[PDB]
This record gives C-alpha cells, structure tokens and sequence, in this order.
C-alpha cells in the first residue's frame, strides 16, 4: 500500500539495479526515488528548498501542458474560431489581431486588445499571489509552504493520511510527467514549427519516418 | 477634459479648414519630446514658451 | 535606514515572510533573496559573495563603457558605424583604420588583435593572480574582497558606519549594473541595435515601439 | 475586526453627527444587528422582535436581489457584445419562448447550448423545486445531502442552526468561524444586498421609462452623457434651439 | 561666437546652481532666532 | 607533486594560500580549483568527482573518435560517405547506409530506430550495472569508480604509488580531452567544417585563418 | 549668405540649446555643484 513509495523498500530510479541510493534520501517526501546521483541536495535546507521548488514547478507545468494541449484540441475544421492562435507558441499574436484575442470564436468573451494593460494586471495579481504564498494572507497565515489545504482544499479529499501520502505521490509524478511533456513541447516547438497535437497526428500518419530523426539535420552548420 | 475632447463631442478647432469647426480629436500627440519642448522653451518671441 | 541586522529591508516588501536562517544581515546587500538554498554553508556563501561583488564591479564598468562611447558618437565624437554600437566595436580593430580612441588617428590606432589579446592576457593574469592569493609585491595583508589601501587613495572608507552604507551602495549599484548588462545582452540579440538607439526608438512612440513589437521575430516556421 | 463602526452605540448612521444626534435614534436600534444605521423616518420598527422579523424578509430580499441584478446585467451585456443569447433583455426574456422557441443558455466560458424544455415543464419543475426549498427554509429540515464543507451530512445538522445564517452545508469555503470577520462580512452582505435591491428597482423603473435594458442604458450614457439621460429621454424627440 | 554662448551658459548655470543648492544647504538653520 | 599540501596547483604561487580546506589533495587531479565553492560539501564533492571522471573517460573516447576518421580521410586516403564528424550521423539516411570503412559488407546500417533501440537497451543495462556496482554476487563489490576486477586484464592495478600516479595522468588527460571536445563543439558551430581541416587552414596562414576571422559571424543585424 | 549666423531664433530649442555641448555644460555645471553640495553634507 504505502510501503511502495515511503520506505526503504520503495520504488527506485533503476528498479532492481539501484543499491547506492544516497543516505540522506531515506524517503519521507513525495517521489523520492533516490535520484540524486549528482548530489545537489546534500544540504537538508537545500534539499527542502529544491523540493518546494520542484513541487511548484510541477503544479505550474500541469496547467502549462493542459493549456498547450486544449485549444489545439478544440480547433474546429475550417479554423475560423481560432486563427494562428490555436498553436500554443504563436498564441501571443492573438493579442495583436484586428479584434484582439477572444476566448473562443465568439467575441463576447475577454476580447482584450491591450497587451501592456493585461501584462500590468497580470504582474500585479501574480505578485500579490506569490507574496501570499511565501508569507501568508487572506487564504492562510501559518500553513505549510506546499500543503496549506484549508482554503485550497474545499472538496475535502485529503482524509486518512495513509492515502493522502499516496495522493501526494500521485501529484508529484503527474507533475513530473507534465514537466517532461512540457520540455517535449518546447523542443518540438524549436525544431518542427508545428503544434504538439499536429506532431502527434503527423507521427500517427507515418511513424517510420515522421519523428525527430526527420529533423536531425536541421541545425547542421553550413 | 480629455474624454470630452475625445469621445464626448470633441472641441472647437480654429485650425480646421474653412474657418474652424467642432472637431473630434483623433491621434493626440502623446510624444514626450514635443510635449515637454513647450515646457523647456524660451518665453520670448518666436518661441513663446507654452 | 537599518541596512543590516534583522530589521533590514527584504526582497518582497511586507510579503517577504521569514528570511532564511543563513541570511542574518551580516553582509551588504542582504535582502533575504535565496529561494533555492545556494548559501546553506557559509563557505560557498563566501565564494558566491566574492563572485557577486566581482561581477558587480565588472558590470558597472561594462555598463558605463557600453553607454559612454555610443552617447559620445551621437553627441559629436566621430565613431563611424561600428565603434558606436558596442556589439560591433570588436569589429572596429579589423578595418584599415583600426581601433581609434574617440575616433582620433593619433590616439591608440591599434591593428594587432593578437598583440592586444596577449597583453590583456598577461596583465589580467598577473592582476587576477594577485587578487586570488591575496598577496602582492607591495601589499601584505588585507580583506581579499574589500582590500582598500592602495585601492583606496582618497580614503572614503574610514569609519564602519559610512563603510557599511557605501558597501550597500556599491552592491546595489552593481546589482543594477548587472541587470542593465543583461538587458544590453538581450537587447542586442533581439533588436540588433544599440542600447541608446533602442532607448531613443522607445521615446518616439512608447505605446507601439517597445519589447512586444519584437516578440514575433523568433517564431519557428515549419 | 473593525466592528466599532458597524456595531455598538457609536457607529455609522444614515445621517452624520450634525444632522442626527444619537438621542433621537429609535431606542430599539442599539447597533446589535448588521447594517444598523438608525434609519427610521416612519414608525415600522416597533420593537426588537418586530425588527428581526422584518430583517428576515430584508435578508431574503437582499440575497434574491443580488442574483437578480447580476442575472439582469450579465446576459444583456453578453448579447450586446456578441453572444448568441436571443433574449438577453430582462423584461422581454420570458416572452421569447412563449410558443416553443426555447431559449439558449450560455454557460461561459464554453456556452451556447439549446435548452430542449417547454415552458410548462420548466415552470412545473421550478415550482416543485423552490416550493420544497422554501419549505426546507421555513421548517429547518433537510433529508440528506453532500456539501464540500461538511461531507455527507445527515438530517440532524439543520436543527439548532441559526435562522437566516445556517453554517455548515451553506459554508463550504468557511471563512466565518471567527465572529469578528463573520460580523463584518454580515454588514458587507446586508449593504451589498441593499445596493442590489436599489439597483433592481432602478432596473425596473429605467426599463419602464426608456424601453431598453440597463446595459443599453449605461453603454449609451457613457457614449453620450449629456445627449442621453433621463432628461433627454423625457424630452421625447429633439429640442428647438434657443438661438 | 559659439564659444561666447558656451561661456555665458556656464557662468549662468554656475551662479544659478550656487543659488539653488545654497538654499538647499539647510537655509532655516541660518536663523538668528530661537527655533 | 600532484598530491599533498605541496601539490601542483591551478594558479601556481598565485594559489598557494587561497586553497579550499576540503581540497587537501587526497584525491587526484586536485589543483585547488573550486573558487565557486560548488563542492564545499563532502558528499557533493564525491558526486562531482564521479561525474568528472565519467566525463573524462567519455571525452577521451570521443576525442579519439571524432579525430581518427578525419585523419584516415587524410594521409592514407581512406574513403567514407562524409568523414566530417558532425555530419556523420546522417550517413544512415543515405542510400548506401553507414559502413565502417566504406565496405558494403562491414556494417551497411539502415535502421536508425533499431540501432537506437539496441544501443539504449544494451547500455541502459550497462549503466544500471555501473550505478548498482553488481547485483547479488556478480561483481557485488568495488567502489563503482575504480573497479579493476574484470576491468584491468593486463594487471596494471598494482603498486599503489604508480597506481595513484596513473590516476593523476588519467584525470589530466581526461580534462584535456573535455577541453578539446568543447573546442570541437564550438568550432563546429562557428565554422561548419572539420577540426583537422580547420587545423590545416590555420597552418596555411595563422595571421588570417584564426578564431577572430569568424568572430563576426554571430553579429546581430 | 554674406556672413555666418547661429540661426537659433525660434524653433523651440530646449533651454535655447543648439549644440549638444551647451546641454553638456549645463549638465556638468549643475552636476559638479550638486556633487560639492552632496560631499559637503552632515554639517551643522
Ligand atoms: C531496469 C532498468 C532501468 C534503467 C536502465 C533505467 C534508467 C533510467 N530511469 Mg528508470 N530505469 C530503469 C528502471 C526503472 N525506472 C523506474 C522509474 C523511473 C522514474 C520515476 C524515473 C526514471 C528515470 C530514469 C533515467 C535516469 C537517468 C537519466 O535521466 O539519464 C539520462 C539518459 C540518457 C542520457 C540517455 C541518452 C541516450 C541517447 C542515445 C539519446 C539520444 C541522444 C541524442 C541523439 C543527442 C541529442 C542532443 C544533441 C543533438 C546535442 C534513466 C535513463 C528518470 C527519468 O529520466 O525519467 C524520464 C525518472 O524520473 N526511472 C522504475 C519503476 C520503479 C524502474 C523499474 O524497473
Ligand atoms: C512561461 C511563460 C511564457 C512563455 C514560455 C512564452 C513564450 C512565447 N511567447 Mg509569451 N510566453 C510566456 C509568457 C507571456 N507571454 C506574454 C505575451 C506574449 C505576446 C504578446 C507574444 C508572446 C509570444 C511568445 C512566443 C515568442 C516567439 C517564439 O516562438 O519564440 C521562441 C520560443 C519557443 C519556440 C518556445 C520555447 C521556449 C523555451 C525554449 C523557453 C522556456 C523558458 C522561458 C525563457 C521562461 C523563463 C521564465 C519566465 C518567467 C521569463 C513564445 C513561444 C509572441 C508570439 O506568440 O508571437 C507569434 C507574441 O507576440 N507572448 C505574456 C503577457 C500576457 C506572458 C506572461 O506571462
Ligand atoms: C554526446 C553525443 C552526441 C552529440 C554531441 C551529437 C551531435 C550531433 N548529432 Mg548525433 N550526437 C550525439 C549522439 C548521437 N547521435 C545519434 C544519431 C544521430 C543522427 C541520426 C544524426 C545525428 C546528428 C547530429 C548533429 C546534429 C546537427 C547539428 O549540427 O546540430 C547542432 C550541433 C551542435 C549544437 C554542436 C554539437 C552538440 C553539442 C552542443 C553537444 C553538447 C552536449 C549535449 C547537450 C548532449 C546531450 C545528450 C546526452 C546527454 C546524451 C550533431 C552535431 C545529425 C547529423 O549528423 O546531421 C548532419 C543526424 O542526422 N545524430 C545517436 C544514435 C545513434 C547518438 C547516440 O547514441
Ligand atoms: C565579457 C567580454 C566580451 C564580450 C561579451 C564580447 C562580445 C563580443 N565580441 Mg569581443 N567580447 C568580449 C571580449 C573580448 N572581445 C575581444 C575581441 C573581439 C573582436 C576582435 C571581435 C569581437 C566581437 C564580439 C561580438 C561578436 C558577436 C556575437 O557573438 O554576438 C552575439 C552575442 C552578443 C550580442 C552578446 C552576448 C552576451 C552574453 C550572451 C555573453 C555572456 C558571457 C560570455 C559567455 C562571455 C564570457 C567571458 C569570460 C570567459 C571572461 C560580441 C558582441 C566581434 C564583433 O564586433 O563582431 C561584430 C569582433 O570582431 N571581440 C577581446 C580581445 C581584445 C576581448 C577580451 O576580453
Ligand atoms: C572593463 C570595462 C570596459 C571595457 C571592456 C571597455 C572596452 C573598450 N572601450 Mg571603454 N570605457 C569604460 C569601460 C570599458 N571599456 C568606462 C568605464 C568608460 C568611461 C570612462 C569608458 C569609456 C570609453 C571611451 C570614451 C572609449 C572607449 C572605447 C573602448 C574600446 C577600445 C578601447 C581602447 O581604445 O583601448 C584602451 C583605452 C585606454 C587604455 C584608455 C585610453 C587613453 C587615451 C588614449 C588617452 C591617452 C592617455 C595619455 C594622454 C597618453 C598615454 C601616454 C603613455 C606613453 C603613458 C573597447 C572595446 C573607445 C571606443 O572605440 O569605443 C568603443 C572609446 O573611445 N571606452
Ligand atoms: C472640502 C470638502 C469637504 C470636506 C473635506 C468635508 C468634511 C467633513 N464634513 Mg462636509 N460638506 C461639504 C464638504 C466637505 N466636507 C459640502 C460641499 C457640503 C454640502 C452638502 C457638506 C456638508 C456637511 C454636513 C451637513 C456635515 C458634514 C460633515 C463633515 C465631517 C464628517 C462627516 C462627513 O464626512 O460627512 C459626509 C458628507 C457627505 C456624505 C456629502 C456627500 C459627499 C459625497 C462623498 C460627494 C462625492 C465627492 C465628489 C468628488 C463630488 C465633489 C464635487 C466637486 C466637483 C466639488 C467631515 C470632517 C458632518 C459634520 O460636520 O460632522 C458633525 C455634517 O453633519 N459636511
Ligand atoms: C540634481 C540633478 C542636477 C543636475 C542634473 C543635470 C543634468 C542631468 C543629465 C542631463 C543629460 C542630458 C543633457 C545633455 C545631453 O546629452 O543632451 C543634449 C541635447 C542637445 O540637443 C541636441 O543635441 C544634438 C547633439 O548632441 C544636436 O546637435 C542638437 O543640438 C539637438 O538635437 O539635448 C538637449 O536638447 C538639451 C536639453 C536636455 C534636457
Ligand atoms: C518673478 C515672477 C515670475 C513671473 C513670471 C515668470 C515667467 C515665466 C516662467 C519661466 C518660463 C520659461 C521657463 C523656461 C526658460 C527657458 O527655457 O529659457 C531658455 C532661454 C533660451 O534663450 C534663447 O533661446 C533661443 C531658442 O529658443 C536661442 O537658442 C538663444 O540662443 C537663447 O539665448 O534661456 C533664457 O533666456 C533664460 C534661461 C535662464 C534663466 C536665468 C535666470 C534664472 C533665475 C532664477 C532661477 C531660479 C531657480
Ligand atoms: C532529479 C535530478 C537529479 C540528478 O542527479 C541531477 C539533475 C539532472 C539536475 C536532476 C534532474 C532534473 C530534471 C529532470 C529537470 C527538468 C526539469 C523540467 C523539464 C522542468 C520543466 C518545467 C516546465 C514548465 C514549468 C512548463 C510550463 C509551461 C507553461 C507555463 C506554459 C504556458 C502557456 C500555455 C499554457 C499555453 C500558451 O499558448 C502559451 C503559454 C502561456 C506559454
Ligand atoms: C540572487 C538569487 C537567489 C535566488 O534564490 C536564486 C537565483 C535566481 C540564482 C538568484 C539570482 C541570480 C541572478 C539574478 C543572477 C544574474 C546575474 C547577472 C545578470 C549577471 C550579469 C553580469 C554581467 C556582466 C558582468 C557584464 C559585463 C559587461 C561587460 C564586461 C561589457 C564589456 C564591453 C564594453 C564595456 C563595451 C565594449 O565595446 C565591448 C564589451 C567588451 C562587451
Ligand atoms: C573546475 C571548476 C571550478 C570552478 O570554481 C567552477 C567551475 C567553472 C564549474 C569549474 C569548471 C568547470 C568546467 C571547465 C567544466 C567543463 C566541462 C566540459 C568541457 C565537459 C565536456 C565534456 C565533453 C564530453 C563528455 C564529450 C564527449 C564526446 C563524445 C561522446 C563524442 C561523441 C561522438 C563520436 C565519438 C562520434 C560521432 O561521429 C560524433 C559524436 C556523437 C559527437
């Protein structure tokens, strides 16, 4: 049950071929597969800083991946509800259209045209949010830096902590998959010029040739 | 006053062709150089300050 | 206004939260900004501090030497086409006229980049070697980060109060200079023009001639 | 906190200190209810039991009129800005689906969906739903249910709950356990509801006067303030100039 | 004749700067009175 | 020499005193160069030492691997599809595939996905055994950094004094190899031609064919 | 053109500055007076 993820006999980063797991990764935190072969977390305070940083990165990248996938999925046939903005890495130009960016095909949602104004509002709101996250505010004052769960857990969910630990590990591995997929989205954007859903459809069209090896000679210096 | 001259009927332009007319202000000159060159201008003839 | 100690100003204002334990305000420029736990043990904190102050001074010199020749070129000094813009100033020594200081033929007039680089290598090797060990033929014992003595001929650093306030001024000015130098580096890559040229282009029409006008020039094309 | 201005003998009143001294404030308004400004030009407060019995209806009107004002101003604005609403105007919304031309519901940010329900079915389920809801309100009894705050609450949770302020299932996000923040949020709620009732009355009278929705009124008023207001719409058509 | 304008501008700026920063030089503390 | 407090150091006399206390010269390659303090902690020092040694061996192999085909294209006229190292990976995509010395019966590889799969499986197993240091008896010992057993067939792992001397030689050669490999990576980007052909171009005239000639390639417009 | 003129009348010259040397001596004189005032602080 819980011994698979939070003990000496837990799942590791090489399976049965990993006995040299670092001694300071005893295993009491989400994830903790023993993968610190470069030793950047020897100091415990550095370890907790990197853990908090990794969980915040994971929680950002889950939304990042689902926001880079969703509008390309919701693109229609003729592409009148989305212009070039359906692709995630050219969505910013949606703010520079003749009517600005609308949330969907109809113009009654958002319909913003001032990138400077929306950026200023975004910076102010995100600064207040991050200040509340690192200090405490209306949503909480002295809660956990990663798991407040008072105003951020309205649906309850986190009962019987022997299962809440498994839920935490679910969160950290889903976030790790999201960060890996986000890196994949970035590198696909650099070399292919098409969206990730388009890359998936083109790979399913012909997997024997439509892969990264088709673009392996792109950055060749001439 | 800016909203009055922009969206609320404009203001009277004596420099309009024909002898002046009530004009809606379009593209106000918001360039800091020309706006503040009036401020740092000399108050004598030919310049007149602001 | 209490630049040191526990009541020092912090890096997020009133929303800074609890500063890290290793940042007690003993050293100048302490705003409590260490979110990744780099300074857990004080030895690498000392190494990062001396690296930061060396970078700060080099960036103050770099920002001044980036702004000044271009301002002089625009104000009358004859810098033809490449000596003005700093990112092409290195190409000035390859012309037939060579590298001329203030555009004067009788001043410098350097043509051997090999000899210039060799002289710089040996001189900076001697200087950085003396800086590294802390011992020079002419000075015996000083603070390796804040030497003074022959490096302080006017003697502004005598009492600890003004020494501390001037240290805070130095580290904050150097941080601003490092920020501006990174700005120069990114502006040269993105826009392709000089920093003063970008500033004057911004002063003409700041609403449309800003950084967002160059956000669509790095878009990949399939 | 900061309850010394909405509660107690020294508090905010409907007239300032010079207009209204504290002596002629009615003796049954001692600053123990939320939103007490000592406003009684006419004799309707009577005593404490009477004023709390009327506060029950005041709070019900407030919470209904808040949703009313929002549901009047939102769909008309969406229809004017370009949504497919067909009936965003509040005083003609009911008349659209009189013969079966059922309305479109616009569940943002992913709306525009038809509603395949006739008027008889809609009004029948509305009556058999809200009659049960108001029966639950005036009796304080609920069969069983699940709320985000208290999970799988049984029938024995509504007994002993405060009238007009039942905590628990109606408070999933909480933020009312502290009595001071609960009291200041109470005065916030009653003030917002009073503003909402005033807004709904303004909506009704404005619609009667000008024949168009409040969103159309505010947009045309910001388009031409002096050229479109109450005195302009009461003029009928233009005006002979005094030249 | 540009040199004359430069010299006059320098002298004017010098005297105006002495005026401004002399009045910034804590002028109320040159009070012969009490306070 | 190369060991102890009198060891050779990375700034000569300029580093005799300002040397990290954790860099005591017990481990080879110690010249006292940790001015950033990245390995102040002993466990991170051990991890960085292992990373550096594996990088040293890998780049010694790489520097011998991206030079010898080009020297064979030189001298005794050995023919390939493209002897240039940064354009060699595409040779599988050619019609003739990839051959070891141009002989059609030598390799004749055309399935890049199959060669990637066999390489990743094989040396995933190899690196898993390296990190584990054996599994249940089979070589279930050694320090996973200097194994020796079933790895030094000629028996040079004896006489610990010359063993430590050879360790110093190995780490110095590997550091030179990683410096040269970074040089190869930089020259490939800035010139787009082979390293030994860049050497041949430099030998024709050093005053013109140098790194400063291509210093204006990456200027922004 | 029988003789040389600066021709600085009108045109809205900032502080009547026609050459950058004029503005630079304005800046230099004000800056050096400010610098003397700033160094000679914490008095009386
Ligand atoms: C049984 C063998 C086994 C092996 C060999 C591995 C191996 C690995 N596991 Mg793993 N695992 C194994 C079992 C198991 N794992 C897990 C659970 C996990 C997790 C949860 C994770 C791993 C991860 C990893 C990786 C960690 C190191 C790394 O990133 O290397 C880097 C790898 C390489 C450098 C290989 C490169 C090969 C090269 C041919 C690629 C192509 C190169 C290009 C051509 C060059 C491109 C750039 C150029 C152009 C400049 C690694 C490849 C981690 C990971 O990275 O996940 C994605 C991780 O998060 N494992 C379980 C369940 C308990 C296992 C059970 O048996
Ligand atoms: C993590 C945040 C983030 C990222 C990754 C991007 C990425 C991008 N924005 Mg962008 N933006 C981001 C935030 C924001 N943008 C905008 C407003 C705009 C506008 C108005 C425009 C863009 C555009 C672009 C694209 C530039 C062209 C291009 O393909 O470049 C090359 C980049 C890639 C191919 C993608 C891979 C990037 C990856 C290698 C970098 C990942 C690390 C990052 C440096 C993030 C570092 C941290 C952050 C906080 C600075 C690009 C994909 C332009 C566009 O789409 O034009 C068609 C455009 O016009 N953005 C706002 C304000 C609302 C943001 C607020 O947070
Ligand atoms: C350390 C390993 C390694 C390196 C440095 C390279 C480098 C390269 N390979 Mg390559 N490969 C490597 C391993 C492998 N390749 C292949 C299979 C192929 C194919 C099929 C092709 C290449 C090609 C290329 C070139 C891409 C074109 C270019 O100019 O890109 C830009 C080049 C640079 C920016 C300079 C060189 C890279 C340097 C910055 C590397 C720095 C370290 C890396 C980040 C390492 C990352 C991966 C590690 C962790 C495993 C490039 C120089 C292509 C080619 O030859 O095109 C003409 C090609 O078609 N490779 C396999 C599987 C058999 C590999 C390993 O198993
Ligand atoms: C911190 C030092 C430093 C920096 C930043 C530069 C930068 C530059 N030099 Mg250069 N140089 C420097 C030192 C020296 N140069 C020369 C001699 C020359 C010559 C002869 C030439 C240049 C040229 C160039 C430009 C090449 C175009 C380019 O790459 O654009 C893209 C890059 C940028 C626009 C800026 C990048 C900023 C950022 C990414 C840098 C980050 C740090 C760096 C890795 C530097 C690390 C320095 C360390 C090792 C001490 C470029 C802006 C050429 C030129 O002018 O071409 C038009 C040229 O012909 N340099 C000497 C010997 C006297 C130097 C001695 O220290
Ligand atoms: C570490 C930061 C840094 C760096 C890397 C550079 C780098 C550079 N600067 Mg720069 N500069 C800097 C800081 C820096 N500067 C700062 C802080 C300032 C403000 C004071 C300046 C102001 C400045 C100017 C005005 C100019 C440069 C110029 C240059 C370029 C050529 C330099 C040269 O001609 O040889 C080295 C220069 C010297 C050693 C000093 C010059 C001395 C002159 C010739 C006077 C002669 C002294 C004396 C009368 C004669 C000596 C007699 C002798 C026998 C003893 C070069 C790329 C020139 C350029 O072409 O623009 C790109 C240029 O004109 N810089
Ligand atoms: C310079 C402006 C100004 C200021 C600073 C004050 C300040 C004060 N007044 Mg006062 N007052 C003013 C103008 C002002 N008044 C005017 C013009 C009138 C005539 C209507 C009054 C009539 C008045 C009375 C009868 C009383 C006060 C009282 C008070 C005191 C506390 C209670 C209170 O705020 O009443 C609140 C005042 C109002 C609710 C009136 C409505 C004001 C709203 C907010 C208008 C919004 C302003 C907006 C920008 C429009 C301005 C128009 C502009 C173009 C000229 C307080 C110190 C009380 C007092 O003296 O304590 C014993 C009191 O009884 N005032
Ligand atoms: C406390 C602070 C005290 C004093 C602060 C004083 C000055 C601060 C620095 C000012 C630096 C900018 C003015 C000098 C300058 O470079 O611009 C000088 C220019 C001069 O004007 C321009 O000069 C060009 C050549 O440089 C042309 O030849 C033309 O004359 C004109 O376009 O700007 C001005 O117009 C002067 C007014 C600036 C305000
Ligand atoms: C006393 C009561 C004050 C009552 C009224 C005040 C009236 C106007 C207020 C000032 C308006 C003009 C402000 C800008 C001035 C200006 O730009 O001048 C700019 C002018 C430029 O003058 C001419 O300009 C021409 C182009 O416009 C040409 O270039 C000429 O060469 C140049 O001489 O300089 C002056 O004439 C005077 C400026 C210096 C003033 C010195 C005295 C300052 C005294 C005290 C300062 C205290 C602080
Ligand atoms: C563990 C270990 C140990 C050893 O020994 C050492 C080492 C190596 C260090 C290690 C490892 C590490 C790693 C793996 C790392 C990685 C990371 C990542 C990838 C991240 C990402 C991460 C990622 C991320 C965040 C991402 C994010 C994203 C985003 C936001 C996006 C956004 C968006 C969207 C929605 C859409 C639109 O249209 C656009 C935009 C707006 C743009
Ligand atoms: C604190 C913290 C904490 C947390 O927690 C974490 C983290 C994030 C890590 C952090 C942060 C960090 C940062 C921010 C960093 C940055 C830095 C920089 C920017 C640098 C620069 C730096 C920069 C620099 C030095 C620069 C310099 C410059 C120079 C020299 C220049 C030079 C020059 C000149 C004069 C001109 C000529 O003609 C040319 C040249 C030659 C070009
Ligand atoms: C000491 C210190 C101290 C202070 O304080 C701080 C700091 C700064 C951190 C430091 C420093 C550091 C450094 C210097 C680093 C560097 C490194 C490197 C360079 C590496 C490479 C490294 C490198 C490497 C591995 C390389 C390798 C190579 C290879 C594999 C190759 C491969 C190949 C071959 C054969 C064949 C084909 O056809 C091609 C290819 C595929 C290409």
């Amino acid at each position: 049950t819980i011994n698979q993820f939070y003990g000496p006999d837990r799942n590791k980063w090489l399976g049965p071929y990993s006995t040299n797991t670092p001694p300071y990764l005893t295993g009491e935190f989400p994830g903790d597969y023993g993968w610190d072969t470069a030793g950047l977390s020897a100091d415990p305070e550095t370890f907790k800083r990197y853990r908090e940083l990794e969980l915040i990165h994971a929680r950002w990248a889950l939304l990042g991946a689902l926001g880079m996938v969703t509008p390309e999925l919701l693109q229609d046939d003729d592409g009148i509800m989305f212009g070039e903005s359906a692709i995630w890495f050219k969505a910013g130009a949606a703010i520079f259209q003749e009517g600005g960016l609308n949330y969907l095909g109809n113009p009654s949602l958002i319909h913003a045209q001032n990138i400077v104004a929306t950026l200023a509002v975004q910076v102010v709101l995100m600064g207040l949010v991050e200040g509340y996250r690192v200090n405490g505010g209306p949503a909480g004052e002295g809660l956990d830096p990663l798991y407040p769960g008072e105003a951020f857990d309205p649906l309850g969910l986190a009962d019987d902590p022997e299962a809440f630990a498994e839920l935490k590990v679910k969160e950290i591995k889903n976030g790790r998959l999201a960060m890996f997929a986000c890196l994949g989205f970035f590198v696909q954007a650099i070399v292919t010029g098409k969206g990730p859903i388009e890359n998936l459809t083109d790979h399913l069209a012909n997997p024997a040739e439509n892969n990264a090896f088709a673009y392996a000679t792109k950055f060749t210096p001439q | 006053l800016v909203l009055k001259a922009l969206y609320f009927g404009g203001v009277y332009d004596t420099w309009a062709p024909g002898g002046g007319d009530v004009r809606i202000i379009s593209n106000p000159t918001t360039n800091a150089a020309i706006i503040f060159g009036y401020i740092v201008k000399s108050p004598f003839g030919g310049d007149g300050w602001i | 206004s209490a630049w040191y100690g526990p009541d020092r100003p912090l890096f997020l204002g009133s929303l800074s939260g609890e500063p890290p334990s290793y940042l007690t305000g003993e050293f100048p420029g302490d705003y409590g900004w260490d979110t990744a736990g780099f300074s857990a043990d004080p030895t690498t904190f000392a190494r990062y501090r001396t690296i930061e102050l060396i970078h700060a001074r080099w960036a103050l010199l770099g920002a001044l030497g980036i702004i000044t020749p271009e301002l002089l070129a625009k104000n009358g000094v004859p810098f033809s086409e490449d000596g003005a813009i700093w990112f092409k100033a290195g190409a000035e020594i390859f012309k037939e006229g060579g590298l001329n200081y203030l555009g004067n033929e009788n001043l410098i007039h350097a043509q051997s980049i090999l000899a210039t680089l060799a002289v710089q290598v040996i001189v900076m090797g001697a200087a950085e070697g003396f800086r590294a060990n802390g011992e020079a033929p002419g000075v015996e014992g000083l603070d390796p980060l804040y030497p003074g003595g022959p490096f302080d001929p006017l003697g502004l650093a005598d009492d600890p109060e003004a020494f501390a306030e001037l240290k805070v001024k130095e580290i904050k000015n150097g941080r601003l200079a490092m920020f501006s130098c990174l700005g120069f580096f990114v502006q040269a890559i993105v826009t392709g023009k000089g920093p003063i040229q970008n500033l004057q282009d911004h002063l003409a029409d700041p609403g449309v001639n800003n950084a967002f006008a160059s956000a669509t020039k790095f878009v990949p094309t399939p | 906190p900061d309850l010394e201005k909405w509660y107690g003998p020294d508090r905010k009143l409907f007239l300032p200190g010079g207009l209204l001294d504290r002596d002629d404030v009615p003796e049954y308004l001692n600053g123990e209810l939320a939103g007490d400004y000592g406003y009684d030009p006419l004799g309707l407060g009577k005593d404490e039991e009477q004023v709390e019995k009327y506060r029950a209806n005041e709070l019900l009107h407030a919470r209904w009129a808040m949703l009313a004002a929002a549901g009047i101003i939102i769909p008309e604005g969406l229809q004017a800005n370009g949504a497919d609403i067909k009936g965003g105007t509040w005083f003609e919304t009911g008349a659209e689906m009189l013969n079966g031309g059922t309305l479109n519901y616009f569940a943002v940010p992913f709306g525009v969906v038809q509603n395949p329900l006739p008027l008889a079915a809609v009004t029948l389920i509305e009556i058999v739903l809200l009659g049960a809801v108001e029966k639950f309100r005036v009796d304080g009894t609920g069969p069983a249910g699940f709320s985000p705050g208290v999970g799988k609450f049984d029938s024995d949770i509504f007994d002993g709950l405060d009238k007009l302020y039942p905590g628990g299932p109606f408070d999933p996000l909480n933020l009312a356990d502290d009595p001071e923040v609960f009291a200041e949020l109470q005065v916030k709620e009653i003030k917002n509801g009073r503003l909402a009732m005033i807004a709904v009355l303004a909506f009704a009278i404005q619609s009667y006067v000008t024949g168009e929705g409040p969103y159309a009124n505010i947009t045309k008023h910001l388009s031409d303030p002096f050229g479109y207001n109450l005195l302009t719409v009461l003029q009928g058509d233009d005006r002979v100039p005094t030249l | 004749m540009l040199t004359l304008k430069i010299f006059v501008y320098t002298v004017v700026t010098f005297f105006v700067g002495l005026f401004i920063f002399g009045f910034l030089s804590n002028d109320p503390s040159r009070n012969p009175g009490k306070g | 020499e190369f060991y102890g407090p009198d060891r050779a150091k990375f700034l000569g006399p300029f580093s005799e005193n300002d040397t990290p206390e954790y860099l005591t010269g017990e481990f080879p390659g110690d010249y006292g160069w940790d001015t950033a303090g990245l390995s102040a902690d002993p466990q991170t020092f051990a991890r960085y030492r292992e990373i550096e040694l594996i990088h040293a061996r890998w780049a010694l192999l790489g520097a011998l691997g991206i030079l010898t085909p080009e020297l064979l294209s030189q001298y005794a006229g050995v023919q390939f599809g493209e002897p240039v190292w940064f354009k060699a990976g595409a040779q599988i995509f050619a019609a003739g595939g990839l051959n070891y010395l141009g002989n059609e019966s030598l390799i004749h590889a055309q399935s890049i996905i199959a060669t990637l799969a066999v390489q990743v499986v094989l040396m995933g197993l190899a690196e898993a055994y390296r990190a584990n240091g054996g599994s249940e008896g089979f070589l279930d010992d050694l320090d996973t950094l200097y194994p020796g057993g079933a790895f030094d067939p000629l028996g040079l792992a004896d006489d610990p004094d010359t063993f430590a001397e050879l360790k110093v030689k190995e780490i110095k050669n590997g550091r030179l190899a990683m410096f040269s490999c970074l040089g190869f990576f930089v020259q490939a980007i800035v010139t787009g031609k082979g390293p030994v052909q860049n050497l041949t171009d430099h030998l024709a005239d050093p005053t013109v064919n140098n790194a400063f000639a291509s210093a204006t390639k990456f200027t922004p417009g | 053109l029988v003789d040389d003129r600066m021709n600085g009348d009108g045109t809205g010259l900032p502080f009547g500055v026609n050459d950058g040397i004029l503005g630079w001596v304005i800046a230099g004189t004000l800056g050096t007076i400010w610098a003397i005032y700033f160094v000679s602080q914490k008095d009386l």
